[PDB]
């Protein structure tokens, strides 16, 4: 139990740090002229769709999980 | 020690200088918008970061921008 | 059958989940006279319990090792009455709501004060659109085919 | 196990939503389309323009840490 | 001078201002450009002094709003009476008040919720109420459902009446500012007329109907054979059968020989030995005395009849050396500003609610009240919460006054000015005493916890180890225990049974009250109470004093009472207004009141309540484990939370199921509050753009642009959800515990 | 404590605490070098998150070890 | 620049009204103005204003 | 214009306060504000409390600059009174600040230089990823 809990919390912190440093890269290391129309630029080109669909997925999952749990309660 | 900047979109509303409670922003003759007026920040050594300036300029995004930099006694607003 | 669950009308654990509840209700019932409002309410509750337990077994749900129904949301033809049959009618109702709301917004947007018509609804037009919103799939697919469903000049900006 | 796996999916989805929103709108958004010039972690952009508290990408990470801890819990 | 002042028909009643949603304020009457219009509409919907500027219209609106509030209260009361009449087991309760649980609410059988109608007794099935209305009706003399029906209708009538008045005095005959300002006559009439005559009328009702009916109920007769409340009015002989003093007519009262009224006008401490409540023959005398007190006290202030005091010569006359120009210029503050009056009224009413909550549990005034533990606990907790809210409201309104009604051009009167001129000292000393109290109260608990954890209990602060016996409270208890012999020769017994004197009283099994001991475990918790109260006063007083200006922001009064922050400059100025100080003080008020109610619950279940058996042996509910287990935080965790929380959690499938559901519901709401309390507006405003994009992509963009909640509304929502969750959790826990085990 | 209450209250408190220290005898012989100020905004968020995380980790490590090892399954 | 009462679509990358339409009010015809075109929009921004001035090369779609 | 010179004008009547000067004023800068009034009114102090200004000249020393500007704006708006304020060092070196050229910073004035004015639109600054290992930030250019 201790081993599992330890390693899972470490993994959570590490997965958060990966995105933190991705954001730092985007802020202070990304050159929009060299990265002209590659995949990394097209990720910024349509980020609204990505955020919208992640929003929808999270809302759907939360709504339905909470609904079923409260119904069983 | 904060860095104030006045980009060339000020229509001379004079509100930035009216709002700043430190006598930092002042008007200056500069032809080009309507009335040959523009803002100017000569006394940036006194800005605390109030951002009352930016909350007044009715431009598209903004024309006066404050960038918070090195902290001092004047900019921290201390009285002790 | 599927997933190692037995049908509920043969589950020897459903019988207990029924008789224990029945006996609890009867223990509650024996504290009054058979001609008083509590006794009538309790007898109604017992009849409702019997009517409920004599419907699950006849439907075909699979009970568990603890005597509780389990829903096979799989697509199994022998179990369409659990997920896909109610899911289709729900999707119908939800598409109805969304389509009539979208159409009301589209119609209101071309007016004098469109922001006024959103805190103060105009019931005639809203009712008209709600009525016409019965055949929404035949309208949504028609708007998709005709290229009228989506815009292209969206106003997103990022410097 | 079904319901807990769906709660786990919801947690993962919300955490990645926060982190991806931060990493993407770390260079600039409509509320503040010069965020790249201010850096990674800055408190806010004043009370004006409706209120821009808690706007940086470091704040996105700070909000996502809570959801990471909740998912791992 | 003092006269009636009315302006005939100042506002035409119509529906024009009714169709335009925003009409009171011109800033938002135009229309909802963005969605932060729907919010501030309801926000400043009741900001009467913000819409307009003249005190006259503000006063008229205040008057009519008071009338509407009174109408709503009347509807509430008539509803409670109608429910006690139609869906209650009251008549069955009257025949056996010790085995029948009160209940005045039934639930329709729709979706299986029928099981909420638990078996309360008497052939009834419904939720068991805890309002204490059954005891109040039993003490009033109400003995039949009919006598409830009528009064319900009565309430309804008054409701309509109030509404009528509310319309009238705003649309047909509204007064003018000069009329409201007559505070002398207003106080005269509220002292002599409202309180005095009200107390006299209630004393009359008591002495005429409530005494004989309740006495016959104590003699063990059937509540159906008791004569009706008017057979004692049209028959002085039928009433004199119990109190023969009535045979002497109204003569003793007029010849000053009224020492013969000692039958029904008594002075006896203690409680009635069979009902576990005060003697109504004592409350009648109390009301009779209070009535004449308020009546003779209602002749102090001057009206147009020559005599009386004036509350301006009284104020200016008090002006000492230390305190500048005395109370000068305060009569001008409390007659030209509605907020400086609301502050004092809210503070006094909250403190009075706390006093009421402390008095009622110690001197039960209704029959069979101390026996029903659930009612006696709910009546404490509810009133405590009400007072705790009202005091914070008083602080908030004092801050509002200081922000936008104070002006110095007339306030050179050095009483408010002088306290404003050493705020940096007041707050500094309050901060120091808060720190001292916090340490010397909570560090003792931490010491006890560490010692009991290190296997060395001999170094603790228990009642066996180093002792902290509160000597002053013990001396006060011993002094009040001996009062009926030395310092109160006419009172037969002490005022309460909580004093060390006296003995135990039983109501047929369960105990009502007994002398309460006070050890170290009480010393610690009383000091904790003092510490939390001090911190709350610190926050609220700091906000009130620095509402105008400070070293950080010298022109804060220009910004206003409610505003998020003055930029991220000066290091940071977030949460700098007085509204934010009220926001911060709400949490500490919640903390304080929660600690108080936990104290009361555990101490009562441990050292007061219980069920005595024959030969005298009395076993309390928990078993007297408060003196020893309440000195360590672990003890409050297991012996109070973990142990007593074992009734609500396993209440599923029983008549107490709704409490088990609302436990988790309130937990969810409390945890939901943290999303608003921790986050900030910028992240959500940015996230909303990526949803508006998906909406535009499908042509479902609303015309009312979806802006995110303002920086102040986020805090408001957070604190509201926090308080709701916490209080509802404690509500469910307390009720699910005491209903089952009490 | 660090996530609900924000800086403008604590700075206005420190400004009077400094007064109280300066205007007392027998204690103005000592003197601070660094002017006492309230924690910054992002600094307050960081300290709050650190406390939240340390508590979250500790009160669950203790529970998972005690409830298991006290019974050993 | 453009005509009065003409419906033009913005191209200013840091504008709230980017890729949105608006009708010109009155373009100033002075010699040294850097942003003479004045356009009013039917949706306020985060600050609440709906009028803004651009340069003729910064917005045109008709 | 020649900046006005300080003097020993009297001070407004005030019974004291706990929001006055501190040790910062004897080891660092501090400020002093003057004005001229035609009568004797009651004005609110920016440090808490009220004071009665005197007729003719008045001189008031405070602890920050923002205090002086707040009081001066309140004067110019409510009493229609013109004012100046200075900054004084420990060694008694007076420095004249607010009406630096007589005209307040709102009205335009000749002989004023533009400071911090960029000849471009705010949305044109280069990214912070080309000017790395080069301390030019994004906007000083
Ligand atoms: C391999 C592990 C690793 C390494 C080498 C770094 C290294 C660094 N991190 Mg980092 N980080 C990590 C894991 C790691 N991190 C994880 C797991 C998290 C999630 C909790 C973070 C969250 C994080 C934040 C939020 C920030 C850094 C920052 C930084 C930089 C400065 C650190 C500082 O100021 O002190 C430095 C390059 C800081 C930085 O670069 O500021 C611009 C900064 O703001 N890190
Ligand atoms: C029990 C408490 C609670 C609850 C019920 C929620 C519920 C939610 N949060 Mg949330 N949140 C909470 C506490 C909580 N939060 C706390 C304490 C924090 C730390 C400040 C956050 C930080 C947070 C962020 C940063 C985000 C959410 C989001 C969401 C939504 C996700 C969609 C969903 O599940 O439905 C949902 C409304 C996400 C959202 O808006 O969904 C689109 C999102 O981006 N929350
Ligand atoms: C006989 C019907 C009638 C009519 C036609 C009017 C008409 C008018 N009144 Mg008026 N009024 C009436 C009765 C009436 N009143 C009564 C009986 C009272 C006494 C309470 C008042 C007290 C009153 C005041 C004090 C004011 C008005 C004002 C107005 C004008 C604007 C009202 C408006 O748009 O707000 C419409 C408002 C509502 C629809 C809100 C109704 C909410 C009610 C009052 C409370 C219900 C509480 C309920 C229990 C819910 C509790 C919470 C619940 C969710 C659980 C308008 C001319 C205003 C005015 O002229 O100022 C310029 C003003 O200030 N009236
Ligand atoms: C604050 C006052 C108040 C409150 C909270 C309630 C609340 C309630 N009443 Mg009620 N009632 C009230 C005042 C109130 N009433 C008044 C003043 C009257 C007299 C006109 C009534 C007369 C009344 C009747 C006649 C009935 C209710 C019923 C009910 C219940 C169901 C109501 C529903 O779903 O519709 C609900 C608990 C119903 C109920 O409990 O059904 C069993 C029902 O039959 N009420
Ligand atoms: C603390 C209690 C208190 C005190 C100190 C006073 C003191 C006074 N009252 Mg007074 N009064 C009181 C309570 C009190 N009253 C109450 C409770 C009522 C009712 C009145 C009703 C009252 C009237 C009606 C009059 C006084 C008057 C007076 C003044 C002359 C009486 C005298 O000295 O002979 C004196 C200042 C007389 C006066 O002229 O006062 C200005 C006067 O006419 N009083
Ligand atoms: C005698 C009692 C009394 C009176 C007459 C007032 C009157 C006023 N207060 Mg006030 N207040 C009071 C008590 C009182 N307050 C108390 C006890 C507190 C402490 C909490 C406050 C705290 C307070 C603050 C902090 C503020 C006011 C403000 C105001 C003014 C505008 C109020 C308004 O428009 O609200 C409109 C009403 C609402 C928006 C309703 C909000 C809904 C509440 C918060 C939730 C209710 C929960 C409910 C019990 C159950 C929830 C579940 C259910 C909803 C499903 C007005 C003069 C405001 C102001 O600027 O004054 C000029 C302001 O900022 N008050
Ligand atoms: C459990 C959480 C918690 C704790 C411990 C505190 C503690 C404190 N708050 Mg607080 N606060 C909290 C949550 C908390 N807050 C939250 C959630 C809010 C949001 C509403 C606030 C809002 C708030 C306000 C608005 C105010 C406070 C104030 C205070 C202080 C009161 C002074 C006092 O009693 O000192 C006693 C301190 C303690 C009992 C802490 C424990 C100390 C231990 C027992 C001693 C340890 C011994 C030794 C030093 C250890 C050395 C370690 C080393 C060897 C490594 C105190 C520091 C007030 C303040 O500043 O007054 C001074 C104040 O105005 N708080
Ligand atoms: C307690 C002191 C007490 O007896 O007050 C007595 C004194 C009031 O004396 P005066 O005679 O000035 O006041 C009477 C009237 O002037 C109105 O207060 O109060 C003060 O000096 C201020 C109290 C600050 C207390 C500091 C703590
Ligand atoms: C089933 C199965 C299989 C398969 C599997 C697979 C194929 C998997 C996959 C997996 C995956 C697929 C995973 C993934 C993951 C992901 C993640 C984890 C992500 C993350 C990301 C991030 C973190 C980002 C960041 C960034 C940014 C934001 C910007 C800049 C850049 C960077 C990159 C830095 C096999 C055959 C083998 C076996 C059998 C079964
Ligand atoms: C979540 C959140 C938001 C965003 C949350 C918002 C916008 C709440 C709005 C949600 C409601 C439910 C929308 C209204 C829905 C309509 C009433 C539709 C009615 C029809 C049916 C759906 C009933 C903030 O703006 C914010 C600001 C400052 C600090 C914290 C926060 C914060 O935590
Ligand atoms: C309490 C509090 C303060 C004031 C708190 C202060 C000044 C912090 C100082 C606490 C003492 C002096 C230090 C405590 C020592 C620690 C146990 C460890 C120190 C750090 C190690 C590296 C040694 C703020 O300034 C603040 C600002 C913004 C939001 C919330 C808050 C807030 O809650
Ligand atoms: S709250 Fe608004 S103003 Fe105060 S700091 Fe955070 S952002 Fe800047």
């Amino acid at each position: 139990a201790a081993l599992y809990t330890h390693h899972q919390y470490i993994a959570g912190f590490i997965m958060t740090g990966a995105f933190a440093h991705g954001a730092i890269f985007f802020i202070r290391d990304y050159n929009p002229e060299q990265n002209k129309d590659n995949v990394l630029a097209r990720m910024l080109e349509h980020k609204e769709a990505i955020i919208s669909h992640l929003s929808w997925a999270s809302l759907f999952l939360g709504f339905h999980t909470l609904g079923l749990y409260v119904h069983n309660d | 020690a904060h860095s104030v900047k006045i980009y060339d979109t000020c229509i001379g509303c004079t509100q930035c200088v009216r709002a700043c409670p430190t006598d930092v922003l002042e008007m200056v003759p500069w032809d080009g918008c309507k009335a040959s007026q523009i803002a100017s920040a000569p006394r940036t050594e006194d800005c605390v970061g109030c951002k009352r300036c930016e909350s007044a300029c009715p431009t598209d995004f903004l024309s006066v921008r404050v960038y918070l930099g090195a902290e001092t006694t004047r900019s921290m607003g201390l009285a002790y | 059958d599927v997933a190692g669950l037995t049908p509920c009308k043969e589950s020897k654990g459903f019988a207990k989940r029924e008789k224990q509840e029945i006996k609890k209700l009867e223990s509650r019932l024996k504290l009054y006279a058979p001609d008083s409002a509590p006794a009538l309410a309790l007898n109604a509750t017992i009849e409702k319990t019997k009517r409920r337990f004599a419907f699950y077994g006849n439907e075909g749900l699979l009970c568990g090792t603890d005597g509780l129904p389990h829903l096979i949301v799989d697509g199994d033809q022998a179990h369409l009455g659990e997920f896909v049959y109610p899911g289709l009618v729900f999707l119908y109702i939800a598409g109805w709501i969304g389509w009539v709301g979208r159409a009301y917004l589209i119609d209101v947007r071309t007016s004098k004060k469109p922001t006024e018509k959103e805190i103060i609804i105009d019931v005639p037009l809203a009712l008209r659109i709600m009525s016409k919103g019965l055949t929404w799939p035949v309208a949504a697919i028609g708007e998709l085919r005709s290229g009228k469903l989506v815009e292209k000049s969206a106003n997103i900006t990022v410097s | 196990d079904f319901l807990v796996h769906h709660a786990i999916a919801l947690g993962l989805h919300t955490t990645t939503l926060i982190l991806v929103k931060g990493a993407l709108d770390a260079r600039g958004s409509k509320l503040m389309p010069d965020k790249k010039e201010f850096g990674y972690s800055f408190p806010c952009d004043g009370p004006g323009r409706g209120g821009t508290c808690d706007i940086s990408a470091w704040d996105a990470f700070y909000l996502a840490v809570f959801w990471m801890l909740n998912t791992i819990g | 001078e003092v006269k009636i002042m009315v302006e005939k028909d100042p506002v035409k009643t119509s529906f024009e201002k009714w169709a335009k949603p925003g009409h009171f304020s011109r800033t938002l009457a135009k229309g909802p450009n963005t969605t932060t219009w729907i919010w501030n509409l309801h926000a400043d919907a009741h900001d009467f002094d913000s819409h307009t500027n003249d005190l006259e219209e503000i006063s008229r609106k205040v008057f009519s709003a008071h009338f509407g509030q009174l109408a709503v209260i009347f509807i509430w009361l008539s509803g409670m009476y109608f429910h006690g009449a139609r869906f209650s087991n009251y008549e069955a309760w009257l025949s056996d008040p010790t085995h029948i649980k009160p209940s005045a609410q039934v639930v329709w059988p729709i979706v299986g919720q029928k099981i909420l109608n638990g078996d309360v007794g008497g052939g009834f099935q419904g939720i068991q109420i805890t309002s204490g209305f059954f005891q109040l009706w039993r003490a009033s003399g109400i003995t039949s459902e009919l006598q409830l029906y009528t009064t319900a209708i009565g309430g309804l009538i008054f409701a309509a009446l109030m509404l009528f008045a509310g319309w009238f005095h705003y649309h047909k005959a509204a007064p003018k500012l000069a009329w409201f300002q007559n505070v002398e006559s207003m106080l005269n009439h509220h002292l002599a007329g409202l309180l005095g005559l009200g107390s006299l009328a209630w004393a009359g009702h008591q002495v005429h109907v409530s005494l004989p009916i309740n006495r016959l109920l104590d003699a063990g007769v059937d509540p159906k054979e008791i004569p009706l409340p008017h057979e004692f009015i049209l028959n002085r002989d039928l009433l004199a059968q119990l109190y023969p003093s009535f045979s002497k007519g109204l003569t003793p009262f007029f010849t000053l020989n009224w020492s013969e009224y000692s039958d029904f006008l008594t002075f006896r401490g203690g409680l009635n030995p069979v009902t576990g409540g005060l003697w109504l023959t004592d409350t009648a005398h109390h009301h009779l005395a209070i009535a004449v007190l308020f009546l003779v006290a209602g002749h102090m202030y001057r009206t147009n009849f020559g005599i009386g005091h004036s509350m301006k010569e009284i104020l200016e006359a008090h002006k000492g050396p230390f305190t500048g120009e005395g109370h000068k210029g305060l009569y001008e503050i409390l007659t030209t500003s509605w907020h400086a009056q609301l502050a004092i009224n809210l503070a006094m009413l909250g403190s009075l609610t706390i006093i009421v909550a402390h008095h009622m549990y110690a001197m039960p005034p209704y029959p069979y009240l101390a026996t029903d533990y659930a009612t006696q606990l709910s009546l404490f907790t509810h009133h405590m919460w009400i007072g705790g809210f009202l005091v914070v409201g008083a602080a908030a309104h004092a801050a509002i006054f200081m922000v936008r009604d104070y002006d110095p051009t007339t306030q050179y009167n050095n009483l408010l000015d002088r306290v404003l001129r050493h705020r940096d000292a007041i707050i500094s000393h309050l901060n120091w005493v808060c720190i001292f109290l916090g340490f010397h109260s909570f560090g003792l608990y931490i010491h006890n916890d560490t010692m009991s954890a290190l296997g060395r209990p001999q170094d603790m602060f228990s009642d066996t180890a180093i002792q902290l016996q509160p000597v002053f409270a013990q001396w006060i208890q011993n002094t009040h225990a001996l009062a009926p012999s030395l310092t109160a020769p006419n009172a037969t017994a002490s005022t309460s049974l909580t004093w060390g004197g006296g003995d135990l009283v039983a109501v047929g099994g369960k105990v009502a009250l007994l002398p309460i001991p006070l050890g170290t475990a009480d010393f610690l918790v009383h000091h904790i109470h003092a510490f939390t109260i001090h911190v709350t006063v610190l926050i609220l007083l700091k906000g009130v004093l620095f509402a105008r200006s400070s070293r950080l922001i010298p022109d804060k009064a220009n910004l206003g009472f409610r505003f998020p922050c003055d930029g991220p400059g000066r290091g940071g100025t977030c949460q700098v207004s007085a509204w934010d100080h009220v926001f911060l003080g709400l949490f500490w008020m919640y903390n304080a009141i929660s600690v108080v109610i936990f104290h009361f619950s555990w101490k009562m279940q441990s050292d007061v309540w219980g069920s005595i058996s024959d030969q005298g042996v009395v076993t309390h509910i928990t078993g007297g484990n408060f003196a020893q287990s309440s000195i360590t935080i672990n003890g409050w965790l297991r012996d109070f939370l973990w142990a007593q929380a074992s009734q609500v959690i396993q209440s599923y499938g029983s008549s107490l199921s709704a409490y088990g559901l609302l436990f988790l519901g309130a937990h969810f709401v409390w945890a939901f509050s943290l999303m608003f309390l921790f986050s900030g507006r910028g992240y959500w405003q940015e996230l909303i753009e990526s949803i508006v994009w998906a909406h535009n992509k499908l042509k479902v963009a609303p015309a009312i642009q979806p802006r995110a909640l303002s920086i102040v509304q986020g805090r408001a929502v957070g604190v509201a959800h926090y308080l709701l969750g916490g209080i509802a959790t404690t509500w469910a826990f307390f009720l699910a515990r005491i209903i089952s085990v009490g | 404590m660090f996530l609900i209450s924000w800086r403008g209250y604590w700075q206005e408190l420190i400004e009077t605490l400094a007064w109280a220290h300066e205007r007392t005898p027998l204690a103005n012989l000592v003197r601070w070098k660094d002017k006492p100020v309230a924690l910054s905004i992002v600094q307050a968020r960081l300290v709050g998150l650190a406390h939240f995380s340390v508590g979250y980790i500790f009160t669950y490590a203790a529970f998972l070890i005690a409830s298991t090892s006290g019974k050993f399954g | 620049g453009p005509k009065r009462g003409s419906i033009v679509k913005v191209l200013r990358r840091e504008s709230y009204w980017f890729n949105d339409t608006g009708k010109v009010v009155a373009v100033d015809q002075a010699p040294g103005v850097r942003y003479p075109v004045v356009v009013r929009f039917d949706k306020v921004n985060y600050a609440g204003v709906s009028t803004n001035n651009y340069s003729p090369d910064e917005l045109e779609a008709a | 214009t020649p900046p006005t010179l300080n003097a020993d004008t009297p001070a407004p009547i005030f019974g004291g306060s706990t929001g006055g000067l501190l040790r910062k004023a004897q080891v660092e800068e501090f400020y002093v504000i003057t004005w001229e009034s035609p009568k004797e009114q009651i004005f609110e102090m920016p440090t808490g409390g009220a004071a009665i200004m005197r007729s003719g000249p008045n001189l008031l020393k405070l602890a920050r600059k923002e205090q002086c500007l707040a009081l001066g704006a309140r004067l110019r708006t409510k009493f229609k009174i013109q004012y100046q304020f200075y900054r004084v060092f420990p060694n008694g070196e007076v420095q004249y600040l607010h009406p630096k050229d007589g005209v307040y910073p709102e009205k335009v004035n000749a002989g004023r230089s533009p400071v911090g004015v960029n000849n471009r639109s705010i949305g044109k600054n280069a990214n912070p990823a080309e000017l790395k290992f080069a301390h030019k930030q994004a906007y000083d250019l």
